């Protein structure tokens, strides 16, 4: 028995035994599955252009209205260790490729729900995982077949806007289809490093500011700062800005130790007014002897230098952040100089229409730099109506800019709308037959798995699963298989290459290599360790 | 998604492991107790009541039980009482035994449908085995075969003495309640000796009283507390006032008739017993109530009347003194007869003293000649012991006298099915050999609870053991070494058939089929429900 | 109700005496070998484990899941440190350590419950013990002709093993081509410091590498790293322990001053020391600065006009390998730099793996070091495959100063009951019992070899003894085919030592087990 002994002594083995849960059973795969398509037929009504989106609550208070499978999963207070699994699977798409976020986890589910009918018929469950490493093997084949793209970044930017608008297609940016897919194309080719063919996303600044409406939604070549004139009557509107980026705060100079200046007469005080009434003069006329007539500064001003600038028609903006002004310096081609002294005329940015706008009532002031030089920073300002439709558009408008920079790493496409997953079912379903030995039956729950992503597209839609899936597949048999997907207004014919549904090779060689992983640790586990109560 | 019941659900081989500890935690607690080296324990309940007993049966009965499979292990013991009655603590060690064998099995990934078969053709082939492996029936021994299988049932309790003393009032109390029944039935009734207790001086007093030894007291102490050459009238109503019953009613018109309804009710109740008393008979037995003013008429008469005596105590008394149990008149729409011929004889009615009580006994009854039993101990809980070894005893004597056939006792059945069973596997096993060949290992667990209570060695007398009944089965030069046992005094397998230990046929027979058959419901719990109890809804 | 005194025992204390503490002890051992016991083979599973905290911990070696699971009976510890001494010794005798241990007690409980004072049992414990790991050493196989492609083929199928009853199905090609090819880039100490194992969430296993020098997790930088590009064709590293900031100070200089001609000089000095320090790093070619100490905002954009790269607070274990793949010294003093304590490598850019960025340093041919960079789509998966990884690095660190290699699977343990039998047979008293019973203990690796997936191990356990004592000694347990087979023929190979200390921990387990006759707990628990 539990607790106790053959001879009476007490049986105890580990500490608070007694509130522990240990299932090894038959159950404990079972609990696994049914957990893991929960989550799977909560992300299935969110996929397509047609995915309805969720309304996640934070532990404050705060609501955000998500589409993207990786902040839907994060947001959870899911205390599940199978379903948390399922939140860092959607976390490593989004970390690596960041488009299929959301068919990772319903492919994830419906490997793990074919597998539930094979569990029953008495194959070992690593046996399944060993046939699902053989199955994903053949769509990794499969899915470089067809895979062309043009782009040149010159002139030919229709391949990389159209594949951008599936990304965009899904998202509540579909007022915008056109005109933000260009935006995204454009922000990353400007970054871009064609020469290594790494794209930093650190120069993409992404801000956000109320009033407006989506259409507002410019790509601003340059910089978006909070702008901070210390004096009122400073001129808001530069036309030829020499600026000259400083670190050093307009003050006397304070060394970083302890010093106790000593003073003794009154001809060592009267010094002390001497030496910062030279010093303000000395700081403002070093800026222009460069020819400077803009100053940025890190840190604060003080009164007396605020005077001094105006005096000599000087703008300068305050407490501007850490990574911000390292964006001007780019974007101007200016270098951050550390003191006043090394201050020189080819340490200067350049840069045109410098200017605040005031946006409605609030008094924000951005800044807007609309003319540049050959700069390697843009900055994206969307506007909305709310903040639902902004911190969403910050979203959506982050997986277009991913989607352009695996096309820089890895120049192939496939066709979407679920015409890769039918074409990489038939692949499986081909092999399976040489040989079917002792595979064939988890190769057969591969490609029944790799269906319920088009399935659920045709579900979303208002179609008929089983219908229209059947006729899609049949046609790729009975000739040559093309791009043959399906949508929700349909656009006509079913041609995806016609439709331009184009996504990535690398973002669906990903989703099939994770989501089988991600199985294989769910299926080759059978014990759970879990304790009883908090406390 | 999972089963929604309200209980609780364990399944796999956490209950196949749970049965086992089960089974073990029954047979650790009596494997302290077997064999002639076993020793007794104490029974305290939460009152205050204390029990010091042995036997498997009482032991089992009184002490409390929650899981499933121990209450099979339980209401096993209380089967061996009334099937053979002193093979109760050996069924409980072979029926645990036989789980712990299966249990290393079923690890194996063995069907435990095979180890089912598989304990049938060993249950079934060790039944065949002792049945024509015996050695004598109760001609050539004769009295000393009862005498040897009375004292190997007493070694293992407290009558456990190196004389003869205890053995010899058994075998004298059932040769004397020898019953005939139709087609040649010589039955031994062993439920009619009256087993008394007292406490009184030590056990080489406890007499043997040819005859019947009734618990009871006479009542009035004006009659006669012996009287010779008695005449034992058995009957069955009370000898109180006549009341009527609840249709009758006395409803008077007339004041005169008033006292003789009231003289009436006595006048009918003294007529019963002036015609019950004037044919002679001098000891009068009641199961209902004889009032005081009843009690008067014997102490006139020179009678003696004994009172509120219970019914199975009337039986064995008018059976063996040629009485006849009358519970009202008869005999053809007579008055008043009693049928005067069917009084009850007796040699001496006479209360004697047994230390501060009274105790009545009639002597050798002039009939049948039956036996009864007084115990003398030193306190209640040696004569509460004392009771439980002698009836013990009594099933013994009843078993080989009625199915003449003895096995030898110490070990020496189970070391001969040890080897006999492992041929029996290697000749028709295939997959069913390994369930056999535990069979022989679970049966082995007999003679090593010997060893281990006797504080001798374990795993070589044991082995010396097999290694004479291996030679008396592979080597054809009639060796004669089939009633080899264990000498727990002195540490060496010894000759049972010289040494005089001897066991009956069915304490082994009935006790491999009674464990076997256990074993099987026990090993089909490889599912477990346990519902919540359903006490205040 | 028996004992009432006056002044009690020692304060409250419970403890079991005789053969009900032995029978206490063996059962104990069995349900800690449980957590152990799906774990074997191939087909075995894995286990996830949870704390008060929330933390889930999925893994499947031995010397994870004992330590996880908070055990506090006194017996049942004695199986997991031989669990923890079997990881700190050989590295992947793990889960058959405790499991063999606990059959050498159960095999036993048979015979502990019905006489058979222990000191027979750890004579004859000892005894088999002995000739059980002579008998290794007689039949381990070995080569003549190392240093060459032959020796290097051995590494392969002893990790390949290694790698087995892992969360690794397909990339044992993969993997275990890259851990032989890590511990020969070592030097002669064979360190497990000098091999980095980084975990970059996002991407699959076959997205790993193995990097000839090093890469570090580009940590918290200031403003200035978006410029000093990534390429460089043949850099110079200057490794450093010094404080790049303008407020380097010494916690105890007071500079007190007098006039304000001579406060202006203290402060142009304060920049003078700082600008001198960058001008020793300057005029050597050392295009990448290294430092374990932070750099301020003025030495980072000083790097940047001057088109040099910096990295700072690099962590001390970084450097330690960073020093032995290019080859330099850490220098704590800027002014002894020269050409002989800079590094040197080829290829050094920062690319975006996983999303985060990291430096990573290739082309350095006289490269002491390595850095195996694990890609998993969860931190629990990389955490797996970096214990899985620390197995088969274990392994062939030992196959190498250690060469004699032996069949895996459940081929050595079932020949070694055949050896054992045969001695058992030969030699009388109550032995035959005991080292019969220690042969028949060995059987349970080809047991579950076979549990775990069915196979019906009755019937294969009848094959195995009949192979043995007819032809070859290195039959075993197929996992693909359900059949026998001859593990040394299909290349299922492990080092000799890895069974002579699971032999060697598991019988001193036992006989520690069956040599406590008391128990003693203080109720003292605060
Ligand atoms: N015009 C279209 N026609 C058909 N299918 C489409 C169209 N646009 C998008 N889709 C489908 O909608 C799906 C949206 O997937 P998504 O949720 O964006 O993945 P992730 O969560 O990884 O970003 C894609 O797999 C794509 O096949
Ligand atoms: N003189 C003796 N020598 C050896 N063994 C004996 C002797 N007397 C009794 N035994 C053994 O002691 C055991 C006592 O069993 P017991 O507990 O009486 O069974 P039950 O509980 O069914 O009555 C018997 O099985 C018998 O073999
Ligand atoms: N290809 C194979 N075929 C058969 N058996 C194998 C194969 N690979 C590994 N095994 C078995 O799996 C077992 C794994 O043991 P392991 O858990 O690694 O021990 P430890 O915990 O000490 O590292 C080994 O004993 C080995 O016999
Ligand atoms: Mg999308």
């Amino acid at each position: 028995t539990l607790a106790f002994d053959e001879y009476g002594r007490p049986f105890l083995i580990i500490k608070d035994q007694d509130r522990k849960s240990r299932l090894m059973g038959l159950e404990a795969l079972k609990s696994h599955i049914m957990a893991a398509k929960a989550v799977a037929n909560t992300m299935r009504t969110s996929l397509g252009p047609n995915g309805l989106d969720k309304m996640m609550v934070d532990k404050d208070g705060d609501v955000t209205v998500t589409n993207d499978g990786a902040t839907i999963l994060s947001m959870m207070d899911v205390d599940h260790q199978i379903a948390k699994l399922m939140v860092e699977l959607s976390k490593s798409q989004d970390d690596e490729i960041g488009d299929g976020t959301t068919g990772v986890v319903v492919l994830a589910g419906a490997l793990l729900e074919e597998a539930e009918q094979l569990l029953d018929r008495g194959i070992h469950p690593i046996r399944i995982a060993d046939g699902y490493e053989q199955a994903a093997r053949v769509a990794i084949e499969h899915l470089d077949k067809i895979s062309d793209s043009v782009l040149v970044d010159i002139k030919d930017t229709e391949p990389l806007i159209q594949t951008a608008k599936t990304t965009l297609g899904s998202k509540v940016v579909n007022s915008c289809h056109r005109q933000m897919a260009e935006i995204a194309v454009n922000a990353v080719l400007t970054v871009a490093d064609m020469e290594r063919r790494d794209v930093d996303f650190e120069l993409i600044k992404v801000e956000g500011k109320v009033g407006g409406r989506l259409e507002d939604t410019k790509l601003i070549k340059g910089v978006i700062v909070d702008k901070d004139f210390s004096h009122p009557q400073m001129p808001k509107k530069v036309e030829d800005a020499k600026i000259a980026i400083l670190t050093c705060p307009f003050e006397p100079p304070k060394p970083k130790t302890k010093h106790k200046l000593d003073v003794t007469s009154v001809e060592d005080y009267k010094a002390l007014q001497k030496y910062e009434k030279e010093k303000f003069e000395e700081m403002i006329q070093q800026i222009k002897e460069t020819g400077a007539n803009l100053a940025i500064c890190q840190w604060g001003f003080d009164d007396e230098a605020n005077h001094l600038l105006l005096q000599n028609n000087l703008p300068a903006v305050r407490w501007v952040g850490g990574p911000e002004i390292e964006l001007i310096a780019i974007a101007t081609g200016g270098r951050i100089v550390p003191r006043f002294s090394e201050l020189t005329a080819e340490k200067l940015g350049f840069a045109g229409l410098v200017q605040e706008i005031s946006f409605g009532t609030t008094k924000d002031k951005m800044l807007v730099i609309e003319q540049c030089k050959n700069s390697r920073a843009v900055t994206i300002f969307i506007r909305g109506g709310n903040k639902m439709i902004i911190e969403e558009a910050k979203r959506s408008l982050h997986d277009a800019l991913c989607v352009i920079r695996n096309l820089i790493r890895d120049n192939r496409v496939v066709y979407g709308g679920g015409a890769a997953e039918i074409s990489c079912a038939l692949a499986v379903s081909q092999e399976a037959d040489k040989c079917p030995t002792l595979e064939q039956y988890a190769m057969r729950a591969f490609a029944d798995a790799l269906e319920v992503i088009p399935m659920a597209l045709s579900e979303n839609s208002g179609m008929n699963p089983i219908q229209t899936m059947t006729e899609v597949r049949a046609r790729q048999v009975k000739e040559m298989n093309p791009a043959l997907g399906i949508d929700c207004l349909h656009k006509g014919t079913n041609d995806m290459k016609q439709q331009h549904v184009i996504e990535t090779l690398i973002g669906k060689k990903q989703q099939i290599s994770l989501a089988t992983q991600m199985v294989r640790m769910i299926l080759k586990i059978d014990d759970i360790r879990k304790p009883g109560e908090s406390e | 998604g999972p089963l929604s019941v309200f209980g609780d659900r364990s399944t796999g081989e956490t209950i196949r492991s749970q049965n086992v500890m089960a089974a073990a935690s029954i047979a650790n607690i009596v494997k302290s107790s077997l064999g002639p080296v076993g020793l007794d324990k104490m029974l305290v309940d939460d009152i205050g009541d204390v029990t010091i007993t042995n036997d498997g049966a009482t032991i089992l009965k009184l002490l409390e039980v929650e899981h499933p499979a121990a209450k099979v292990l339980c209401e096993l013991a209380d089967l061996q009482d009334k099937e053979v009655g002193d093979g109760t603590t050996s069924v409980v060690i072979i029926a645990a035994e036989l789980l712990k064998n299966a249990d290393e099995l079923v690890k194996q990934k063995i069907h435990p449908t095979s180890v089912i078969s598989g304990y049938r053709l060993a249950c079934k082939e060790a039944v065949r085995y002792i049945n024509e492996n015996l050695i004598v029936n109760t001609d050539e021994l004769g009295r000393d075969c009862l005498i040897n299988a009375a004292k190997t049932s007493m070694s293992s309790k407290i009558i456990g003495i190196n004389g003869d003393f205890f053995a010899n009032m058994v075998v004298d109390a059932v040769l004397a309640i020898k019953y005939t029944d139709i087609r040649g039935q010589p039955r031994y009734p062993v439920n009619s000796v009256n087993i008394l207790k007292a406490h009184g001086r030590s056990q080489m007093e406890s007499m043997l009283i040819s005859g019947y030894a009734l618990n009871c007291v006479v009542g009035s102490q004006g009659m006669p507390k012996r009287i010779v050459n008695a005449k034992i009238a058995c009957l069955d109503f009370s000898l109180q006032k006549t009341k009527m019953k609840l249709g009758v009613q006395v409803v008077i018109t007339d004041p005169e008739k008033l006292d003789q309804i009231r003289q009436r009710e006595s006048d009918i109740t003294k007529e019963r017993i002036q015609k019950i008393l004037a044919t002679g008979a001098n000891v009068i037995l009641t199961t209902g109530g004889i009032d005081d003013m009843c009690l008067k008429y014997f102490v006139e008469a020179g009678a003696m009347a004994v009172r509120r005596v219970l019914k199975r105590d009337l039986k064995r008394i008018a059976k063996a003194s040629g009485a006849t149990i009358l519970s009202t008149l008869a005999n053809l729409e007579g008055e008043e007869t009693f049928e005067a011929a069917m009084l009850g004889q007796a040699e001496e009615v006479v209360q004697e003293r047994i230390c501060d009580d009274e105790l009545i006994l009639i002597k050798n009854t002039k009939a049948r000649t039956s036996a009864s039993i007084i115990l003398r101990g030193a306190n209640d809980f040696m004569c509460d012991e004392m009771e439980r070894s002698l009836h013990d005893a009594l099933c013994v004597v009843k078993r080989v006298l009625e199915s003449k056939s003895v096995v030898p006792g110490g070990g020496a059945v189970e070391a001969a099915l040890s080897i006999y069973l492992e041929n029996y596997a290697t000749s028709m096993g295939s997959r069913e050999q390994l369930a056999i060949a535990e069979f022989a290992r679970s049966l082995l667990v007999i003679p090593n609870t010997l060893a281990v209570n006797a504080a001798q060695d374990s795993t070589d007398l044991v082995a010396k053991l097999r290694a004479f009944h291996n030679e008396a089965q592979v080597n054809p030069e009639r060796k004669n070494l089939k009633w080899i046992g264990l000498d727990l005094s002195n540490g060496k397998p010894r000759d049972n058939k010289q040494a005089g230990v001897f066991e009956p046929t069915i304490v082994k027979v009935k006790s491999l089929k009674f464990a076997t058959e256990a074993a099987i419901t026990i090993l089909r719990i490889d599912d477990l429900i346990k519902l919540h109890p359903e006490s205040k809804d | 109700m028996m004992p009432t005194p006056v002044i009690l025992l020692k304060e409250g204390t419970d403890s079991s005496q005789g053969i009900p503490q032995l029978v206490s002890n063996i059962s104990a051992c069995q349900v800690i070998a449980e957590a152990v016991r799906t774990t074997l083979g191939p087909r075995g599973m894995d286990k996830l484990i949870v704390d008060g905290r929330g933390k889930a911990t999925i893994s499947n070696d031995g010397a994870t899941i004992l330590k996880l699971l908070d055990v506090v009976h006194p017996a049942a510890k004695t199986l997991v440190d031989i669990a923890k001494s079997q990881d700190a010794e050989v590295g992947d005798g793990t889960t058959s350590v405790t499991l063999l241990a606990a059959e050498f007690l159960k095999q036993v409980k048979p015979y502990v419950e019905e006489g058979l004072h222990p000191q027979i049992i750890i004579r004859a414990f000892r005894t088999a013990t002995q000739l059980a790991v002579n008998k290794i050493k007689e039949i381990a196989v070995t080569v003549k002709k190392a240093d060459k492609v032959e020796q290097r083929k051995l590494l392969e199928k002893c990790a390949m093993t290694a790698l087995s009853s892992k969360l690794i199905s397909q990339q044992k090609a993969f993997f275990a081509k890259m851990v032989v090819d890590a511990v020969m880039m070592l030097d002669d100490l064979l360190q497990l410091k000098m091999i980095g194992i980084k975990k970059v969430q996002g991407g699959a296993l076959e997205d790993s590498q193995l990097v000839a020098g090093v890469a570090f997790k580009k940590t918290f930088s200031y403003a200035g790293f978006e410029m000093q590009p990534k390429k460089y064709h043949n850099p110079k590293i200057a490794l450093l322990n010094v404080e790049l900031e303008l407020k380097a100070e010494k916690d105890n200089a007071e500079i007190r001053v007098h006039t304000v001609e001579d406060y202006q000089a203290i402060v142009d000095a304060e920049w003078n020391i700082l600008y001198d320090k960058l001008e020793k790093i300057h005029h050597s070619g050392a295009k990448v600065v290294s430092s374990k100490l932070p750099i301020g905002d003025v030495a980072t954009q000083y790097f940047a006009d001057r088109d040099m790269f910096c990295a700072g607070r690099v962590p001390e274990e970084d450097l330690k390998r960073t020093m032995m793949a290019c080859g330099g010294s850490i220098q704590t003093s800027v002014n002894a730099l020269s050409a002989d304590v800079l590094g040197r490598c080829q290829v050094f850019e920062e690319t975006q793996i996983g999303g985060e960025r990291y430096n990573f340093f290739t082309g350095c041919p006289k490269a002491k070091t390595c850095t195996f960079i694990l890609r998993g789509g969860a931190e629990q998966f990389m955490e797996e495959t970096e214990r899985s990884l620390h197995d088969a690095i274990m392994i062939v660190r030992r196959a190498i100063k250690n060469d004699s290699v032996v069949a895996g699977g459940g081929a050595i343990e079932m020949e070694l009951s055949k050896y054992l039998r045969d001695y058992s047979r030969t030699i009388p008293g109550k032995q035959q019992l005991l080292i019969g019973a220690y042969a028949k203990a060995l059987e349970i690796i080809p047991r579950q070899l076979c549990d775990n997936a069915g196979f019906d191990a009755t019937n294969i356990l009848n094959k195995l003894r009949a192979r043995h004592a007819q032809g070859g000694t290195w039959y075993g347990v197929d996992i693909n085919n359900e059949d026998i087979a001859d593990n040394f023929e299909a290349f299922v190979w492990e080092p000799a030592m890895v069974r002579i200390n699971a032999l060697t921990a598991a019988s001193e387990a036992a006989c520690l087990i069956v040599s406590v006759d008391e128990t003693i707990k203080n109720p003292r628990s605060t």
